[PDB]
């Protein structure tokens, strides 16, 4: 449900 | 001004080498050295929750005796003022409160929001305005300040805090929302990721140190997750009750204090700050693991690391809903009251379906229901906020409209529809009808030459159809810039291009066995600028590619052809316009010559394709090549005629209306047309509050 997708 | 400490971290060094301003480099150095000394980030935090872990606590038809009053905090940006007004109409009730934060960079939208707040006593605008970039730490700063502001407004006795964007829409009525929240008024609604928490921390970059400066999120290094508290997160869209908001705002206990410090240097802070505080606070037993939202996640399309130039991280965003999604707003599984994202320039039909489903059809004969108008330039923001490309072309579109006025009057004597243009465009709108782009609406001033009076006019220009198929899987082909990979379209809707633009070629495909095709880019004097093959997998729906074309591009009408084993399949055309402005002033001969005579090198690409001109029947005429050199040196009226003949070959002045009194006897009044931005648009118009307390 979160918007971060790693480096 | 060397730093306070040796800066050795590769990430900090990278940020300092990329930062544009001294102030930024200073703050970067300060933050890094503070953290290096261990004085920036808290290392252990007190947990006040008495639960061993998380709570996870567990109908809308009744009429409550003591209904909740809701504080809506709208965090908005962009140009979509009419869609914002439509959504505001759906959620408005006289007993709620609306506090609107407009991104500092969105001055047009802010002026429109001010008109709303001046109309209604329960609507206010934040006097402070942040540049709330994607993932920025400033978004949490914005919520926390808005919560403090709202708690200090004693005349607004609100019970819940609900955040919404301009791309949110309700999927249940106000009555049902109030009934639900009135039964659960001591609960807080936050949605957690629910999966592995170590992966969440890593994917969110919560164990990385970030700094917001110069409208960028700089990654500065690693940091420790503080001991003693559980860290959690998920959606940054929530509903929080007043008691929890008061705790977050005014508590000085160890948890709130240290979390405010930790999350000042955190990417996407609103996706975990409120979860982490709530779960570790004395309010932990009030948490419901449901934010009452439907978020249209689609990872195959929305995770293209599209914000890589704004944040030192890769991100994802939700997709826009389409008509095929309507059935998802009727699920009874869990309680849900809002959804995102909706964009009217992408698909307005699903917005209309939803709005009439909730609140009924508008009366028969209501105009504008299938139309959408979006202002993309407004005079108060100044021609320096336009580019030389769009200023040039908007001017040309206006002159195209003025020529249409003149030729539309059939008179033996003095033509009273002849005009001389004055000044710069006053406003420009995108115009959509039934989710089809119709072109631009330009509002402009001009002197009517028969009566010698200034008039204000609006012109509708529409691009001519240029995609042509020939005797397959190809459905469409287009050239543009600013390709949106998530929504699969060009955000430069009119395909407005100048000689220094880097065009992108896109193809749209239907199902069928895999196939390979050839693309050929042809410039306006038949020079073949690029050729390449592309594989079209059986599952491919869109393909695109930005060929590396040396600049500047020769002005005029380019052609892009698609072949299948030298068998013509289709072709499209696009316009590289010559510019009449440099730095918003009329272009001078030496700059015009350097910009309009084709690429600096002899060719567009290291590899030459002169071998293909006879194969494809694209011979190069010396007389056209010569006339293009002559065109490259032109300025003033001659350059205007070159541009305007190009524009008229690719654009049509569909109509032109006057906003006020006109001496042209065939000009309609704008408000009486179906297409003008001055015509009635009731679905987005805000009037008097009705006896039931509603605007809709
Ligand atoms: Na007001």
């Amino acid at each position: 449900e979160y918007s971060g997708g790693g480096q | 001004q060397p730093p306070k400490c040796d800066i050795s971290g590769k990430e900090a060094i990278s940020a300092l080498s990329r930062a544009k301003s001294k102030h930024c480099r200073q703050e970067i150095g300060e933050t890094y050295c503070r953290h290096k000394l261990g004085l920036l980030m808290p290392e252990k935090v007190t947990r006040f929750c008495p639960l061993e872990g998380k709570a996870n606590k567990n109908s809308v038809e009744y009429m409550p005796a003591n209904p909740v009053r809701i504080a809506f905090v709208l965090v908005v940006h962009g140009r979509a003022s009419r869609q914002l007004q439509r959504m505001f109409k759906a959620i408005y009730h006289k007993d709620h409160f609306y506090y609107i934060h407009v991104d500092k960079r969105s001055n047009y939208l802010h002026r429109q929001v001010l008109q709303v707040s001046r109309q209604y006593s329960n609507v206010r605008v934040t006097p402070w305005r942040m540049a709330t970039i994607w993932g920025g730490a400033s978004l949490l700063s914005t919520y926390l300040q808005s919560m403090r502001d709202l708690l200090e407004m004693t005349d607004w006795p609100w019970d819940f805090f609900i955040n919404l964007s301009a791309a949110d829409y309700p999927i249940r009525t106000n009555d049902q929302l109030v009934a639900f929240l009135s039964r659960y008024r001591d609960m807080n609604f936050l949605k957690s990721h629910g999966r592995d928490n170590a992966r969440f921390i890593r994917k969110q970059g919560l164990d990385r140190l970030f700094l917001e400066c110069d409208a960028h999120m700089w990654r500065l290094g690693d940091r420790r997750i503080p001991e003693g508290i559980a860290v959690d997160g998920g959606s940054d869209w929530f509903l929080l009750n007043r008691r929890f908001v008061e705790y977050v705002t005014f508590s000085t206990d160890d948890l709130v204090t240290k979390m405010k410090q930790f999350y000042s240097y955190t990417l996407l802070p609103a996706e975990s700050f409120f979860h982490t505080v709530l779960e570790n606070s004395p309010h932990c037993d009030t948490m419901v693991d449901n934010n009452l939202r439907i978020t249209n996640w689609n990872r195959k399309l929305g995770c293209k690391c599209q914000y890589k130039h704004i944040v030192d991280w890769c991100g994802c965003s939700p997709n826009d809903f389409k008509p095929q999604d309507f059935h998802r707003f009727q699920q009874t599984a869990r309680p849900t009251f809002f959804a995102r994202k909706f964009e009217a320039v992408v698909n307005q039909e699903i917005i209309g379906q939803l709005d009439y489903y909730l609140y009924g059809n508008y009366p028969a004969g209501t105009p504008g229901l299938r139309s959408y108008w979006e202002n993309v330039y407004d005079e108060p923001d100044g021609i320096h906020s336009l580019s030389d490309v769009t200023l040039t072309l908007y001017h040309s579109f206006a002159r195209l409209g003025l020529r249409r006025a003149e030729t539309s009057l059939h008179t033996d004597g003095e033509n009273s529809c002849r005009y001389y243009p004055m000044g710069h465009p006053a406003s420009v709108h995108l115009y959509f009808l039934a989710d089809r782009f119709q072109g631009f609406l330009i509002k402009h001033h001009a002197t009517n030459l028969a009566v010698s009076k200034l008039e204000t006019l609006e012109t509708w220009v529409m691009p001519k159809k240029v995609f042509k198929i020939a005797s397959g899987r190809l459905q469409f082909s287009e050239v543009g810039t600013d390709w949106d990979a998530k929504e699969r379209l060009f955000r430069n809707f009119g395909g407005l291009l100048g000689p220094m633009d880097e065009p992108v070629g896109m193809q749209k495909w239907g199902k069928g066995p895999n196939v390979t095709v050839t693309v050929i880019w042809v410039d306006p004097v038949n020079v073949i600028a690029a050729t390449y093959d592309i594989l079209i997998e059986s599952t491919a729906e869109f393909t695109h590619y930005k060929p590396p074309l040396n600049l500047p591009l020769r002005p005029g009408v380019w052609t892009v052809k698609i072949l299948h084993h030298w068998v013509p399949v289709a072709e499209t055309k696009f316009l590289v316009a010559p510019l009449t402005f440099s730095n918003r002033q009329p272009i001078k001969p030496e700059e015009a010559l350097k910009l309009h005579n084709g690429p600096l090198r002899n060719a567009y690409m290291e590899q030459s394709f002169q071998s293909l001109n006879p194969v494809l029947s694209l011979p190069i005429n010396p007389a056209q090549v010569e006339q293009a050199r002559r065109n490259a040196a032109s300025t003033g009226t001659a350059l205007e005629g070159w541009l305007d003949s190009l524009v008229g070959g690719m654009w049509t002045a569909m109509d032109i209306c006057a906003t006020g009194p006109t001496a042209c006897p065939v000009m309609q009044t704008c408000s009486q047309t179906a297409w003008s931005s001055f015509s009635p648009d009731p679905k987005s118009e805000l009037g008097a509050v009705k006896p039931d307390g509603r605007l809709r």
